[PDB]
Protein backbone atom coordinates (compact mmCIF):
# COMPACT_ATOMS: atom_id res chain seq x y z
CA UNK A 1 0.00 0.00 0.00
CA UNK A 2 1.28 3.51 -0.82
CA UNK A 3 0.74 6.66 1.39
CA UNK A 4 1.80 9.90 0.42
CA UNK A 5 3.08 12.21 3.02
CA UNK A 6 3.42 16.01 1.95
CA UNK A 7 5.72 18.50 3.45
CA UNK A 8 5.36 22.42 4.51
CA UNK A 9 6.64 23.45 1.39
CA UNK A 10 4.53 20.52 -0.77
CA UNK A 11 6.68 18.10 -1.36
CA UNK A 12 5.40 14.58 -1.62
CA UNK A 13 7.45 11.37 0.15
CA UNK A 14 5.65 8.05 -1.49
CA UNK A 15 5.87 5.29 1.24
CA UNK A 16 5.16 1.82 0.60
CA UNK A 17 3.14 0.57 3.88
CA UNK A 18 0.65 -1.83 5.13
CA UNK A 19 -2.47 -1.10 7.52
CA UNK A 20 -1.10 -2.55 10.39
CA UNK A 21 1.84 -0.43 10.46
CA UNK A 22 2.25 1.93 13.25
CA UNK A 23 2.88 5.73 13.10
CA UNK A 24 6.20 4.70 14.90
CA UNK A 25 7.14 2.63 11.89
CA UNK A 26 6.35 5.23 9.67
CA UNK A 27 8.45 7.83 10.87
CA UNK A 28 11.13 5.80 10.70
CA UNK A 29 10.19 5.13 7.24
CA UNK A 30 10.32 8.88 6.36
CA UNK A 31 13.49 8.85 8.24
CA UNK A 32 15.32 6.28 5.60
CA UNK A 33 14.15 8.79 2.83
CA UNK A 34 14.38 12.51 4.14
CA UNK A 35 17.07 11.65 7.55
CA UNK A 36 14.99 13.06 9.84
CA UNK A 37 14.66 11.74 13.48
CA UNK A 38 11.11 10.70 14.35
CA UNK A 39 11.13 12.71 17.66
CA UNK A 40 11.25 15.78 15.36
CA UNK A 41 8.37 14.34 13.06
CA UNK A 42 4.73 15.05 13.17
CA UNK A 43 2.26 13.43 11.40
CA UNK A 44 -1.40 14.71 10.42
CA UNK A 45 -4.13 13.34 9.21
CA UNK A 46 -7.82 14.63 8.55
CA UNK A 47 -6.62 17.41 11.32
CA UNK A 48 -5.52 14.82 13.82
CA UNK A 49 -2.11 14.20 15.54
CA UNK A 50 -1.19 10.82 15.22
CA UNK A 51 0.30 8.66 18.11
CA UNK A 52 3.01 6.80 17.40
CA UNK A 53 1.28 3.92 19.60
CA UNK A 54 -1.87 3.36 16.86
CA UNK A 55 -1.66 1.72 13.64
CA UNK A 56 -2.57 3.52 10.25
CA UNK A 57 -5.87 1.46 10.36
CA UNK A 58 -6.66 2.57 13.61
CA UNK A 59 -7.22 6.17 12.16
CA UNK A 60 -8.49 4.54 8.95
CA UNK A 61 -5.78 5.84 6.62
CA UNK A 62 -6.55 3.68 3.54
CA UNK A 63 -4.26 3.53 0.08
CA UNK A 64 -3.34 6.87 -1.65
CA UNK A 65 -4.03 8.53 1.90
CA UNK A 66 -2.17 12.10 2.04
CA UNK A 67 -0.26 12.79 5.48
CA UNK A 68 1.19 16.09 6.23
CA UNK A 69 4.31 16.41 8.12
CA UNK A 70 5.39 18.92 10.25
CA UNK A 71 8.50 19.21 11.89
CA UNK A 72 8.89 20.28 16.50
CA UNK A 73 11.87 22.65 15.66
CA UNK A 74 10.57 25.85 16.84
CA UNK A 75 9.63 27.38 19.81
CA UNK B 1 18.97 57.80 8.55
CA UNK B 2 19.78 59.78 11.42
CA UNK B 3 16.90 62.28 10.25
CA UNK B 4 14.51 59.36 10.55
CA UNK B 5 15.82 58.43 14.17
CA UNK B 6 15.02 62.14 14.99
CA UNK B 7 11.59 61.51 14.02
CA UNK B 8 10.48 58.42 15.31
CA UNK B 9 12.28 59.76 18.41
CA UNK B 10 9.31 62.55 19.00
CA UNK B 11 6.82 60.02 17.06
CA UNK B 12 7.02 57.08 20.09
CA UNK B 13 7.45 60.16 22.55
CA UNK B 14 4.35 61.47 21.67
CA UNK B 15 2.86 57.97 21.77
CA UNK B 16 3.54 57.35 24.87
CA UNK B 17 1.93 60.51 26.29
CA UNK B 18 -0.89 59.40 25.32
CA UNK B 19 -1.69 55.87 27.00
CA UNK B 20 -0.20 57.76 30.42
CA UNK B 21 -2.97 56.68 32.46
CA UNK B 22 -3.37 53.35 30.81
CA UNK B 23 -3.67 50.02 33.29
CA UNK B 24 -2.60 47.55 30.50
CA UNK B 25 -2.58 44.06 30.33
CA UNK B 26 -1.95 41.37 28.89
CA UNK B 27 -4.61 40.11 26.53
CA UNK B 28 -4.88 36.60 24.85
CA UNK B 29 -5.60 36.13 21.22
CA UNK B 30 -6.77 32.40 20.13
CA UNK B 31 -6.30 31.70 16.89
CA UNK B 32 -6.22 29.07 14.36
CA UNK B 33 -3.35 28.86 12.16
CA UNK B 34 -5.10 27.86 8.78
CA UNK B 35 -7.66 30.85 10.11
CA UNK B 36 -5.65 32.83 11.64
CA UNK B 37 -6.93 36.15 9.75
CA UNK B 38 -10.53 35.35 10.58
CA UNK B 39 -10.03 34.20 14.20
CA UNK B 40 -8.51 36.99 15.03
CA UNK B 41 -10.83 39.29 13.44
CA UNK B 42 -13.57 37.43 15.71
CA UNK B 43 -10.98 38.08 18.84
CA UNK B 44 -9.80 41.26 18.14
CA UNK B 45 -12.14 43.56 15.61
CA UNK B 46 -14.86 44.26 18.23
CA UNK B 47 -12.44 45.32 21.26
CA UNK B 48 -12.11 48.70 22.54
CA UNK B 49 -8.93 51.48 20.86
CA UNK B 50 -7.95 51.27 24.48
CA UNK B 51 -8.31 47.75 24.77
CA UNK B 52 -5.85 47.49 21.74
CA UNK B 53 -2.90 48.80 23.33
CA UNK B 54 -3.18 46.26 25.91
CA UNK B 55 0.09 43.51 25.29
CA UNK B 56 -1.02 41.19 23.10
CA UNK B 57 -0.04 37.18 23.68
CA UNK B 58 -0.49 34.71 21.02
CA UNK B 59 -1.97 31.17 21.79
CA UNK B 60 -1.86 28.98 18.16
CA UNK B 61 -4.19 26.41 18.45
CA UNK B 62 -2.95 22.78 18.64
CA UNK B 63 0.66 23.99 18.93
CA UNK B 64 3.09 23.88 21.86
CA UNK B 65 4.43 27.30 21.05
CA UNK B 66 4.17 29.37 24.33
CA UNK B 67 4.49 33.29 23.42
CA UNK B 68 7.35 35.38 25.09
CA UNK B 69 7.68 37.24 22.08
CA UNK B 70 8.49 35.18 18.81
CA UNK B 71 4.70 33.49 18.88
CA UNK B 72 3.68 37.43 18.65
CA UNK B 73 5.87 38.22 15.42
CA UNK B 74 4.93 35.25 13.19
CA UNK B 75 1.69 36.37 14.27
CA UNK B 76 2.11 39.77 12.55
CA UNK B 77 3.78 38.21 9.77
CA UNK B 78 1.22 35.38 8.93
CA UNK B 79 -1.70 37.84 9.05
CA UNK B 80 0.05 40.47 6.91
CA UNK B 81 0.53 38.02 4.45
CA UNK B 82 -3.42 36.51 4.26
CA UNK B 83 -4.62 40.34 4.55
CA UNK B 84 -3.45 40.06 0.83
CA UNK B 85 -4.61 36.75 -0.35
CA UNK B 86 -6.92 37.61 -2.98
CA UNK B 87 -9.85 34.72 -1.72
CA UNK B 88 -10.87 37.61 1.02
CA UNK B 89 -10.94 40.73 -2.59
CA UNK B 90 -10.08 43.06 0.68
CA UNK B 91 -6.87 43.63 -1.56
CA UNK B 92 -5.14 43.23 -5.52
CA UNK B 93 -1.49 42.99 -6.91
CA UNK B 94 -0.20 46.38 -8.06
CA UNK B 95 1.48 45.78 -11.40
CA UNK B 96 5.35 46.26 -11.86
CA UNK B 97 8.65 45.39 -10.42
CA UNK B 98 8.44 44.65 -6.65
CA UNK B 99 4.99 43.55 -5.72
CA UNK B 100 2.45 45.80 -4.08
CA UNK B 101 -0.90 45.79 -3.17
CA UNK B 102 -3.89 48.14 -3.96
CA UNK B 103 -7.59 48.39 -2.44
CA UNK B 104 -9.78 46.26 -4.22
CA UNK B 105 -12.59 47.97 -5.56
CA UNK B 106 -14.52 45.31 -6.21
CA UNK B 107 -14.35 44.63 -2.33
CA UNK B 108 -18.29 44.47 -2.07
CA UNK B 109 -17.76 40.57 -3.29
CA UNK B 110 -17.36 40.45 0.82
CA UNK B 111 -20.75 41.84 2.17
CA UNK B 112 -18.62 42.82 5.41
CA UNK B 113 -15.68 44.17 3.94
CA UNK B 114 -16.03 47.47 5.50
CA UNK B 115 -15.99 45.67 8.59
CA UNK B 116 -12.46 43.79 7.35
CA UNK B 117 -10.77 47.41 6.61
CA UNK B 118 -11.68 48.77 9.52
CA UNK B 119 -10.15 45.77 11.36
CA UNK B 120 -6.53 45.55 8.79
CA UNK B 121 -6.29 49.34 9.39
CA UNK B 122 -6.25 48.30 12.87
CA UNK B 123 -3.73 45.69 12.68
CA UNK B 124 -1.24 47.70 10.61
CA UNK B 125 -1.62 50.54 13.08
CA UNK B 126 -1.27 47.80 15.88
CA UNK B 127 1.75 46.83 14.38
CA UNK B 128 3.48 50.28 14.28
CA UNK B 129 1.98 50.90 17.94
CA UNK B 130 3.93 47.40 19.32
CA UNK B 131 7.01 48.30 16.95
CA UNK B 132 6.56 44.90 15.17
CA UNK B 133 6.63 44.18 11.41
CA UNK B 134 4.48 43.47 8.87
CA UNK B 135 4.86 42.28 5.17
CA UNK B 136 2.83 44.53 3.74
CA UNK B 137 3.65 46.87 0.70
CA UNK B 138 1.29 49.49 -0.64
CA UNK B 139 1.34 51.73 -3.26
CA UNK B 140 2.55 55.90 -3.13
CA UNK B 141 -1.16 56.01 -3.42
CA UNK B 142 -2.26 54.30 0.15
CA UNK B 143 0.73 56.04 1.66
CA UNK B 144 -0.40 58.93 1.22
CA UNK B 145 -3.64 58.73 1.91
CA UNK B 146 -2.76 57.33 5.48
CA UNK B 147 0.03 60.44 5.72
CA UNK B 148 -3.09 62.79 5.06
CA UNK B 149 -0.97 64.03 1.65
CA UNK B 150 -3.00 65.30 -1.61
CA UNK B 151 -2.66 62.05 -4.40
CA UNK B 152 -1.52 63.77 -7.64
CA UNK B 153 -1.38 61.88 -11.23
CA UNK B 154 1.80 61.77 -10.88
CA UNK B 155 1.35 58.97 -8.56
CA UNK B 156 -0.21 56.99 -11.04
CA UNK B 157 3.30 55.61 -12.46
CA UNK B 158 3.51 54.10 -8.77
CA UNK B 159 0.14 52.57 -8.61
CA UNK B 160 0.23 51.38 -12.63
CA UNK B 161 3.61 52.08 -14.60
CA UNK B 162 1.91 50.79 -17.73
CA UNK B 163 -1.47 52.90 -17.18
CA UNK B 164 0.30 55.73 -16.12
CA UNK B 165 2.79 55.92 -19.51
CA UNK B 166 -0.56 55.79 -21.64
CA UNK B 167 -1.60 58.78 -20.06
CA UNK B 168 1.92 60.44 -20.68
CA UNK B 169 1.33 59.70 -24.63
CA UNK B 170 -1.85 61.50 -24.73
CA UNK B 171 -0.98 64.27 -22.88
CA UNK B 172 2.16 64.16 -25.30
CA UNK B 173 0.56 63.44 -28.70
CA UNK B 174 -2.77 64.12 -30.65
CA UNK B 175 -6.27 61.90 -29.85
CA UNK B 176 -5.98 61.51 -33.67
CA UNK B 177 -3.41 59.36 -33.33
CA UNK B 178 -4.62 56.97 -30.67
CA UNK B 179 -6.49 54.57 -33.06
CA UNK B 180 -9.00 54.42 -30.19
CA UNK B 181 -11.53 56.25 -27.98
CA UNK B 182 -11.96 57.57 -24.76
CA UNK B 183 -14.92 58.85 -22.78
CA UNK B 184 -15.11 60.91 -19.31
CA UNK B 185 -15.87 57.18 -17.59
CA UNK B 186 -13.94 54.34 -16.72
CA UNK B 187 -14.60 50.89 -16.59
CA UNK B 188 -16.70 48.62 -13.39
CA UNK B 189 -14.59 45.10 -14.03
CA UNK B 190 -17.49 43.78 -11.42
CA UNK B 191 -18.54 41.09 -14.02
CA UNK B 192 -20.80 43.33 -15.99
CA UNK B 193 -21.04 44.31 -19.58
CA UNK B 194 -19.53 47.75 -19.92
CA UNK B 195 -20.92 48.62 -16.69
CA UNK B 196 -18.83 51.79 -16.26
CA UNK B 197 -18.70 55.18 -13.63
CA UNK B 198 -18.77 58.56 -14.72
CA UNK B 199 -15.60 61.08 -13.97
CA UNK B 200 -18.17 63.79 -14.35
CA UNK B 201 -22.16 64.76 -15.09
CA UNK B 202 -22.81 63.10 -17.97
CA UNK B 203 -19.36 61.66 -18.64
CA UNK B 204 -19.89 58.66 -20.58
CA UNK B 205 -21.71 60.62 -23.29
CA UNK B 206 -18.50 63.33 -23.60
CA UNK B 207 -15.78 62.38 -25.83
CA UNK B 208 -11.76 63.10 -24.78
CA UNK B 209 -10.55 65.80 -27.31
CA UNK B 210 -7.58 67.76 -26.87
CA UNK B 211 -9.43 70.52 -25.46
CA UNK B 212 -10.14 68.11 -22.75
CA UNK B 213 -7.73 65.40 -22.71
CA UNK B 214 -5.72 67.22 -19.34
CA UNK B 215 -9.35 67.18 -17.02
CA UNK B 216 -9.99 63.38 -18.31
CA UNK B 217 -6.09 62.56 -17.08
CA UNK B 218 -7.18 64.39 -13.88
CA UNK B 219 -10.17 62.79 -13.03
CA UNK B 220 -9.21 59.13 -13.91
CA UNK B 221 -6.21 59.04 -11.17
CA UNK B 222 -8.37 60.91 -9.01
CA UNK B 223 -11.20 57.74 -9.22
CA UNK B 224 -8.56 55.35 -9.83
CA UNK B 225 -6.93 56.22 -6.88
CA UNK B 226 -9.46 57.38 -4.62
CA UNK B 227 -13.00 57.69 -5.89
CA UNK B 228 -13.35 53.67 -6.55
CA UNK B 229 -12.18 53.02 -3.02
CA UNK B 230 -13.78 55.82 -1.14
CA UNK B 231 -15.78 53.40 1.51
CA UNK B 232 -12.93 51.18 1.48
CA UNK B 233 -10.32 54.10 2.16
CA UNK B 234 -12.03 55.68 5.36
CA UNK B 235 -13.01 52.53 6.78
CA UNK B 236 -8.97 51.03 6.47
CA UNK B 237 -8.25 54.86 7.89
CA UNK B 238 -10.50 54.88 10.60
CA UNK B 239 -9.53 51.63 12.21
CA UNK B 240 -6.04 53.08 11.82
CA UNK B 241 -6.52 56.38 13.40
CA UNK B 242 -8.23 54.75 16.79
CA UNK B 243 -4.72 53.62 17.34
CA UNK B 244 -2.30 56.11 15.55
CA UNK B 245 -3.37 59.60 16.08
CA UNK B 246 -3.27 61.06 12.18
CA UNK B 247 -1.42 64.38 13.48
CA UNK B 248 1.42 61.53 14.99
CA UNK B 249 1.67 59.70 11.31
CA UNK B 250 2.33 62.15 9.19
CA UNK B 251 5.53 63.93 10.28
CA UNK B 252 7.39 60.70 7.92
CA UNK B 253 7.53 60.39 4.48
CA UNK B 254 6.29 57.91 2.29
CA UNK B 255 9.27 56.13 1.76
CA UNK B 256 9.74 56.53 6.15
CA UNK B 257 6.48 55.14 6.55
CA UNK B 258 6.87 52.38 4.29
CA UNK B 259 10.27 51.71 6.58
CA UNK B 260 8.19 51.79 9.88
CA UNK B 261 5.79 48.72 8.89
CA UNK B 262 7.92 46.71 6.87
CA UNK B 263 11.33 47.16 8.54
CA UNK B 264 14.46 47.53 6.69
CA UNK B 265 14.37 46.35 2.90
CA UNK B 266 17.46 43.36 3.09
CA UNK B 267 19.05 41.32 5.32
CA UNK B 268 22.79 42.14 5.82
CA UNK B 269 24.41 38.94 6.86
CA UNK B 270 27.61 40.61 7.80
CA UNK B 271 25.43 42.77 10.13
CA UNK B 272 24.12 39.51 11.34
CA UNK B 273 27.84 38.42 11.81
CA UNK B 274 29.17 41.17 13.59
CA UNK B 275 26.10 40.82 16.60
CA UNK B 276 26.70 37.60 16.88
CA UNK B 277 26.97 35.55 20.25
CA UNK B 278 28.01 31.80 20.71
CA UNK B 279 27.05 29.51 23.45
CA UNK B 280 29.74 26.54 23.72
CA UNK B 281 30.85 27.34 20.33
CA UNK B 282 33.32 29.63 19.70
CA UNK B 283 32.95 32.46 16.86
CA UNK B 284 36.19 29.96 15.30
CA UNK B 285 34.47 27.16 15.66
CA UNK B 286 34.58 24.59 12.60
CA UNK B 287 30.30 24.57 12.59
CA UNK B 288 29.92 28.39 12.65
CA UNK B 289 32.22 28.98 9.94
CA UNK B 290 30.46 26.25 8.01
CA UNK B 291 27.54 27.86 9.38
CA UNK B 292 28.21 31.12 7.95
CA UNK B 293 29.21 30.10 4.82
CA UNK B 294 26.01 28.36 4.09
CA UNK B 295 24.50 31.16 4.90
CA UNK B 296 25.86 33.54 2.82
CA UNK B 297 25.51 31.02 -0.02
CA UNK B 298 21.49 31.36 0.44
CA UNK B 299 19.47 33.47 -1.68
CA UNK B 300 17.57 36.52 -0.54
CA UNK B 301 14.34 33.92 -0.48
CA UNK B 302 16.43 31.74 1.70
CA UNK B 303 17.85 33.98 3.99
CA UNK B 304 14.44 35.45 4.73
CA UNK B 305 13.19 32.03 5.77
CA UNK B 306 16.26 31.58 7.98
CA UNK B 307 15.24 34.88 10.02
CA UNK B 308 11.54 33.83 10.34
CA UNK B 309 13.54 30.14 11.65
CA UNK B 310 15.11 32.05 14.48
CA UNK B 311 13.14 35.21 15.32
CA UNK B 312 9.50 34.77 14.11
CA UNK B 313 9.60 37.09 11.21
CA UNK B 314 11.35 37.91 7.79
CA UNK B 315 11.93 41.25 8.47
CA UNK B 316 14.62 42.92 10.23
CA UNK B 317 14.27 45.56 13.06
CA UNK B 318 15.24 49.40 11.56
CA UNK B 319 18.32 49.72 13.88
CA UNK B 320 19.52 46.73 12.45
CA UNK B 321 20.61 42.92 14.09
CA UNK B 322 22.26 45.07 17.12
CA UNK B 323 18.57 45.74 17.76
CA UNK B 324 17.16 42.30 17.76
CA UNK B 325 14.51 42.18 20.56
CA UNK B 326 13.71 39.27 22.75
CA UNK B 327 11.89 38.86 25.88
CA UNK B 328 12.64 41.66 28.35
CA UNK B 329 15.10 44.43 26.37
CA UNK B 330 17.89 43.51 23.26
CA UNK B 331 19.12 39.80 22.59
CA UNK B 332 21.34 39.83 19.68
CA UNK B 333 21.16 36.39 17.52
CA UNK B 334 22.76 33.27 19.42
CA UNK B 335 24.08 30.10 18.46
CA UNK B 336 24.18 27.51 21.01
CA UNK B 337 25.46 24.11 20.24
CA UNK B 338 23.22 21.10 20.32
CA UNK B 339 24.55 18.21 21.67
CA UNK B 340 22.06 16.08 21.73
CA UNK B 341 22.70 14.53 18.42
CA UNK B 342 24.15 14.97 15.65
CA UNK B 343 21.70 13.44 13.14
CA UNK B 344 18.80 15.89 14.37
CA UNK B 345 17.95 19.01 12.68
CA UNK B 346 18.74 22.34 13.95
CA UNK B 347 15.94 23.62 16.36
CA UNK B 348 15.45 27.28 17.28
CA UNK B 349 13.48 29.24 20.13
CA UNK B 350 12.06 32.92 18.49
CA UNK B 351 11.40 34.08 21.47
CA UNK B 352 15.33 34.76 21.83
CA UNK B 353 16.38 34.22 18.71
CA UNK B 354 18.56 31.55 19.70
CA UNK B 355 19.92 28.59 17.22
CA UNK B 356 20.69 25.16 18.52
CA UNK B 357 22.93 24.14 15.94
CA UNK B 358 24.57 20.77 15.82
CA UNK B 359 28.50 19.61 16.09
CA UNK B 360 27.33 18.65 12.71
CA UNK B 361 30.66 16.59 10.92
CA UNK B 362 31.09 18.32 7.16
CA UNK B 363 29.91 21.36 5.94
CA UNK B 364 27.71 19.49 3.16
CA UNK B 365 25.86 17.91 6.23
CA UNK B 366 25.34 21.25 7.71
CA UNK B 367 23.98 23.18 4.50
CA UNK B 368 21.52 20.42 3.74
CA UNK B 369 20.17 20.42 7.53
CA UNK B 370 20.21 24.67 7.74
CA UNK B 371 18.05 24.32 4.36
CA UNK B 372 15.67 21.22 5.59
CA UNK B 373 14.90 22.51 8.29
CA UNK B 374 14.25 26.39 7.61
CA UNK B 375 12.25 25.79 4.50
CA UNK B 376 10.29 22.56 5.75
CA UNK B 377 9.82 24.78 9.22
CA UNK B 378 9.44 28.20 8.06
CA UNK B 379 6.36 28.63 10.66
CA UNK B 380 4.85 26.60 12.77
CA UNK B 381 5.58 25.69 16.76
CA UNK B 382 6.25 22.28 17.99
CA UNK B 383 8.24 23.18 20.96
CA UNK B 384 7.48 25.00 23.98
Amino acid sequence: MQIFVKTLTGKTITLEVEPSDTIENVKAKIQDKEGIPPDQQRLIFAGKQLEDGRTLSDYNIQKESTLHLVLRLRG
Amino acid sequence: GPDFDVKRKYFRQELERLDEGLRKEDMAVHVRRDHVFEDSYRELHRKSPEEMKNRLYIVFEGEEGQDAGGLLREWYMIISREMFNPMYALFRTSPGDRVTYTINPSSHCNPNHLSYFKFVGRIVAKAVYDNRLLECYFTRSFYKHILGKSVRYTDMESEDYHFYQGLVYLLENDVSTLGYDLTFSTEVQEFGVCEVRDLKPNGANILVTEENKKEYVHLVCQMRMTGAIRKQLAAFLEGFYEIIPKRLISIFTEQELELLISGLPTIDIDDLKSNTEYHKYQSNSIQIQWFWRALRSFDQADRAKFLQFVTGTSKVPLQGFAALEGMNGIQKFQIHRDDRSTDRLPSAHTCFNQLDLPAYESFEKLRHMLLLAIQECSEGFGLA
